[PDB]
RNA sequence: UUGACCUCAAAUCAGGUAGGACUACGCGCUGAACAAUAAGCGCAGGAAAAGAAAAUAACCAUGAUUCCCUCAGUAACGGUGAAGCGGGAAAAGCUCAAAUUUGAAAUCUGGCAACAUUUCUUUUGUUGUCCGAGUUGUAAUUUCAAGAAGCUGCUUUGAGUGUAGACGAUCGGUCUAAGUUCCUUGGAACAGGACGUCAGAGAGGGUGAGAACCCCGUCUUUGGUCGAUUGGAUAUGCCAUAUAAAGCGCUUUCGAAGAGUCGAGUUGUUUGCAGCUCUAAAUGGGUGGUCAUCUAAAGCUAAAUAUUGGCGAGAGACCGAUAGCGAACAAGUAGAGUGAUCGAAAGAUGAAAAGAACUUUGAAAAGAGAGUUAAAUAGUACGUGAAAUUGCUGAAAGGGAAGCAUUGGAAAUCAG
RNA sequence: UUUCAAUGGCCCGUCUUGAAACACGGACCAAGGAGUCUAGCAUCUAUGCGAGUGUUUGGGUGAUGAAAACCCAUCCGCGAA
RNA sequence: GUUUGGGUAUAGGGGCGAAAGACUAAUCGAACCAUCUAGUAGCUGGUUC
RNA sequence: GCAGAUCUUGGUGGAAGUAGCAUUCAAAUGAGAACUUUGAAGACUGAAGUGGGGAAAGGUUCCAUGUGAACAGCAGUUGGACAUGGGUUAGUCGAUCCUAAGAGAUAGGGAAGCUCCGUAUGAAAGGCACGAUUUUUCGUGCCUAUCGAAAGGG
RNA sequence: AAAACUUUCAGCAACGGAUCUCUUGGCUCUCGCAUCGAUGAAGAACGCAGCGAAAUGCGAUACGUAAUGUGAAUUGCAGAAGAAUCAUCGAAUCUUUGAACGCACUGCGCCUUUGGGUUCUACCAAAGGCAUGCCUGUUUGAGUGUCAUU
């Protein structure tokens, strides 16, 4: 909706940011991994 | 950058003011990062963010110090200034009280003491 | 396995790991300076005691003993009065 | 699987006296120690008795 | 519900180092107190003899050791046995007079204070 | 990457990003006098 | 909607006609949990955080807990 | 063999510690041998490496090559040092590492502290 | 009027303290369907609980508790199922109530003030002073094993505070023997051969292939050295409120001992315990067999014992990626469900990324030459690469099944 | 080895019944996948000892892995009426 | 040719009995979840050179 | 030690390329145009819209640029896809405040107990003024929770 | 009766991921030790790096600060030059929550002190406080509770 709590603002920001590509250089040192 | 010691070799305003002096230089150079930056620009955050880091410390222990020192010797000390090992260790009894004997018992370990012998074969 | 140790399996801060574990290392000697002087750290306390010349127990032993080498009328006594006991080795004597 | 499985044998302290007097009559015959599979070729005595 | 007895030799050493740690602190003196000498009560055992739990008041006193200082020189106290007969009395007193023999008592450091 | 799905979807990202590159500035471009394939013969001691 | 994020254990599991978290059980004092429930117990226990502060505690024993600074 | 029970004979421990070592105790897993002039004068054994320590390779496809070391990566045990590279496709030149025990020192970078290690191990300067 | 006291309130009063979590082991409570079980509820500790006999026994008696073995599948009870004794492990004992200090509340919290002390400016006290608590009873003294009070003459004695050195414990840094000589193979020697060296070290790991001698280690070490913090003794200094306090031994003097508890009746649970009604005693009461034994209705207590958890350590005739934990990797993760809950799949290029520059074709993805490598029959759709199955080429067969067996022929191919 | 010729050759397991046939299972391959551990009793065989027999509750002891091996005081089990 | 949105409260089996009360239930009719449980098999299917 | 357990897990077949799933012209862009864009023509909803807004709900899904991996019972130059950035501005609009039916802590009382009943209940249930200051120790007088409405009140 | 098609055999290429070897994992056993929280725990949320999504670390001092040790790194790139994504660890910091504590669950209060401003009886900000039960003491009370007071 619109009349939103601002905790649920960073808790939605957060859960879509998480949905990232992994950077390039990210991977050049050694592992990170998803999820 | 800056050293502890010779931070620890001034006084407490002129802390506050070499703070507030770091605190606009780190602005200016996140200002930089926005605006398109160098790398030295953005190697110098870190160091600026240690420095506050280091010169906020040497004022806490300097505060802190001066705390101690006021209360020393008084039965009542602030709770961030008294011990903390456990929650358990504080409502321990001292070992003071946990030697505390009655007469009755401090007679019988003074004229009857465990002694020292041995056994000949 | 648990989540408490997985959670340090994953972690990059090192485990408290202390070396204190040396089995058959008896204990050293305090107390007596003149037994101290004279134990030996290898030997069991029962062979201590005995070479110092004294009783590990004044009671029966419960149990075989080792054998290293092949080995070579109330009132009188209520009254009497034990003489000491020799002192059989150095230690003793001292 | 289970840990209260039989790990441990009984032997009778007899048969094991038996067996060790077996073990030491059989270190001392020539013959058997070629066969366990050791170099004694050249070994002056058996049994083979060192100074102290 | 099965009980194992894997940490059976475990017990074993473990037991062991009990005893090098009471003698690493009590050096000189036994690891153990003396015990005194009982006759097992029935018909089956009475013919036996084998440790009791401590020497009776009467015998301590017949053997000139005063209940006070039996226990600092390892001497058990059994205030609930009693001697019924004299040769429980001398099987005792005995043991108690030979252990007294062989027995070595360091002296104390005590306090004097100057005056009277 | 300890993880052999993760690695290979980096992998597969990297691929492409690096096949994009190329043919941004192959494009962009778009020399044989400099740029000559180099073979075995031509590179005998 | 008949459940919402609970404030305690932040799952959306406060059921909000009966304003009690159907998870933990807040706002009970207490945590929900149950014998029965193993693998429950497992998913939320000491160790699924952070532990932050256990870790200072099991990290200062060694010492005896000790306080002051080197000479 | 190993008497003591404060010490693991275990694969398993001793591959992951060797593994998980932090820089501090990999510094000490990269040591190479002293030249035998160096052994001679010193009276040590072996050093941990150092940069701009003057080495020689001993083993590999780089069997006599010298040159100071212009970085130990401690996070992969690898010496790279100078001159001692790969000319890849593109004619860029990729360092080859080598492993710590596969060179021998023949000149120190000697500092106060490498001096006083050098004496605290029975050493001589 | 004034003032004592009792009871009961209030304060963001001074200073404390409780909760929640973990929960393997431990103690209570509750408790099923098919078991002093599971589930539920309460409360702990490093152990808990138990514990110094209202205990056994019937003996020549034993002597707190706990635990192990035995008793013993015994007695009993009608399949259930002990205990005493015996053998061991460990051992340690005690404090109150009931007494007039009565020639002296001798007792204690707190405030303030100094002074010390410290795992510690963080801790812990001491001394003084003042207000309170307390006679509706705080100390000393006594606990039945006794004991008090007198008497006696022997034997006794610190709840101090330093220093020194020794002996232990804990923490942290530090110290450590010998080939990388020769030849062969290889991308690499750690392989093979030769000549040697060390070993109180020939465990294990690493390093480009099986490394005691290249590296970390390992042994020495059941120790050196450096600090840091402690423990119980020893020697010694100072202090010591002893006009004191004890043990033993004597008696022409005394000796208190726990109640809605025991018990009886009756109703529940399994003799013990709970409810209910009734309700004691003083050589009494409990328990066993006139006798023996014990002394409830108040309290504490180390060790031997337990320990799927916590902080660590060492191992294994264990498993080897469909196994072993659900999880060797982003694993209680992705994902699913309104929710309680449910819950996976997924390890391996190479020694090194040297991860394929460059040219060409294509819009691109890619292809082809080329290149790296020991190897691309290692190109990340990456070790090895089975079968099912599929396409291609070659050979052959085929009139409504096919597979198979036997005997040979032909063609191909082997020993030869 | 493939193929041809002549000759022979009913689909395997399971279940039911005197017996079949039914009926049930079977698209194909790989990997996994079912008389195990333990307590008691009994028989037989072997081994050790023998009117005796049984070390491993526990103790001792074990420097080289010390959870091993080695030693055995008092009991107890079974047997000997 | 009076419905409804949001918020809400809440009694909830059966016969017996004039009622009251009981006599067992219930959480109503049920549902779902997790444990007990590896409930109860004279049976079915399979059981490896 | 497997051929089978309507076996377990994974892989793969025949069935089978089978069952099946109101626009027209020119131009521009593009490697590529039955599906994109523009213009013309022809049609469809016809104010009860295929119209324009909000609530609840979703959470970035809005916009611009790029790409055409996976989506697309077809495809795309394309999607609510992927990538990169941007975007929500209030003294007056809502919430915030008030109360509703009800809920609910407190007082008390049950309950072995997790907890239950109870909401002005046999609660000491909290204020205001006065005064040359009153034996510089305060007298006199008066009156007597919270939550629940983004549609109610303001 | 040639080809196609079908089948068989072999070769090659696919498809698939068995086998073999391995293994910072699991499992089992044994041994040592005893340490959560109102001085705010376990857990939850949100944040923090020059370039970061997970995991790890940390908390606006935010992939860390102090101190001590070691002695020259980190490393993917850039950049920097008592270094360090090092170790130890006795000093600190430690957002919002949570037993969770002023009251509620975007908010709404009260008390004390201090400060700012281009405006000072106004507005604003900052810092420190305000939960419940119980204990000891303190202070102030109440009672037609028990009394005393020539
Ligand atoms: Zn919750």
């Amino acid at each position: 909706p619109s009349h939103k709590s601002f905790r649920t603002k960073q808790k939605l920001a957060k859960a879509a940011r998480q949905n990232r590509p992994i950077p390039q250089w990210i991977r050049l040192r050694t592992g990170n991994t998803v999820h | 950058a800056l050293k502890t010691f010779e931070l620890r070799k001034q006084s407490q305003e002129n802390l506050a003011e070499q703070l507030q002096e770091l605190r606009q230089e780190l602005a200016s150079l996140r200002v930089q990062k926005i605006a398109g930056g160098s790398g030295s620009k953005l190697s110098k955050i870190k160091t600026t963010r240690k420095d506050i880091a280091r010169i906020l410390t040497v004022i806490n222990e300097s505060n802190r110090l001066a705390a101690r020192e006021a209360y020393k010797n008084k039965k009542y000390i602030p709770l961030d200034l008294r011990q903390k090992k456990t929650r358990a260790i504080r409502r321990a009894l001292t070992p003071y009280e946990q030697s505390r004997k009655t007469l009755k018992q401090i007679k019988k370990e003074r004229y009857f003491p465990l002694r020292k012998y041995a056994l000949k074969a | 396995a648990n989540p408490r140790q997985r959670n340090k399996q994953r972690s990059g801060k090192p485990r408290l790991t202390r070396r204190n574990a040396n089995k058959k290392a008896k204990a050293k000697i305090y107390g007596n300076f003149v037994i101290q002087q004279n134990w030996d750290k290898h030997a069991t306390l029962r062979q201590n005691y005995a070479r110092l010349g004294l009783l590990a127990t004044p009671n029966y032993v419960t149990g075989g003993v080792e054998k290293l080498y092949p080995d070579p009328t109330l009132d009188d006594v209520l009254d009497k009065e034990i003489s000491i006991a020799p002192a059989k080795t150095e230690v003793v004597r001292q | 699987t289970k840990t209260w499985r039989k790990w441990h044998v009984k032997v009778n302290q007899n048969e094991k006296r038996y067996a060790i007097a077996s073990a030491v009559a059989a270190s001392g015959v020539p013959s058997l120690l070629l066969a366990r599979g050791h170099r004694i070729e050249e070994i002056p005595e058996v049994p083979l008795v060192v100074d102290d | 519900y099965v009980k194992t007895w894997f940490n059976q030799p475990g017990r074993k050493l473990r037991r062991r180092q009990a005893r090098q740690t009471k003698a690493a602190k009590i050096a000189p003196r036994p690891v153990e107190a003396i015990r005194p000498a009982v006759k097992p009560p029935t018909i089956r055992y009475n013919m036996k003899v084998r440790a009791g739990r401590g020497f009776t008041l009467e015998e301590l006193k017949a053997a000139g050791v005063s209940r006070r200082v039996a226990s600092t020189i390892g001497i058990p106290v059994d205030h609930r046995r009693r001697n019924r007969s004299e040769e429980s009395l001398q099987r005792n007193v005995e043991r108690i007079k030979v252990y007294l023999a062989h027995l070595i008592v360091f002296p104390r450091k005590a306090g004097q204070p100057k005056k009277g | 990457i300890k993880n052999k799905i993760v690695r290979q979807q980096q992998y597969m990202k990297a691929l492409h990003q690096k096949n994009k590159d190329k043919l941004e500035r192959r494009k962009e471009r778009a020399r044989l006098s400099e740029n000559i394939p180099a073979t075995i013969e031509s590179k005998r001691v | 909607k008949s459940h919402t994020i609970c404030r305690r254990c932040g799952k959306r599991s406060f059921h909000i006609q009966k304003s009690t978290c159907a998870c933990c059980g807040y706002p009970a004092a207490k945590t929900r949990s149950y014998n029965w429930g193993a693998k429950a117990k497992r998913r939320r226990t000491t160790g699924t955080g952070r532990m932050s502060y256990l870790k200072k505690v099991h990290r200062s024993f060694k010492n005896g807990f000790r306080s002051g600074k080197p000479a | 063999m190993k008497f003591s029970r404060d010490v693991t004979s275990s694969r398993r421990k001793q591959r992951k510690a060797h593994f998980g070592a932090p820089s501090s105790v990999r510094r000490v897993l990269m040591s190479a041998p002293l030249s035998k002039e160096l052994r001679e004068q010193y009276k040590i054994r072996s050093l941990p490496v150092r940069r701009d320590d003057q080495i020689t390779v001993i083993r590999g496809s780089n069997k006599g090559r010298e040159g100071k070391i212009t970085s130990v990566y401690r996070k992969k045990f690898l010496l790279l040092i100078e001159r001692v590279t790969r000319e890849k496709a593109n004619g860029a030149s990729a360092p080859v590492g080598i492993d710590a025990s596969k060179v021998v020192i023949t000149k120190l970078h000697l500092d106060k502290d490498r001096k006083d290690l050098i004496v605290r191990k029975g050493g001589k300067v």
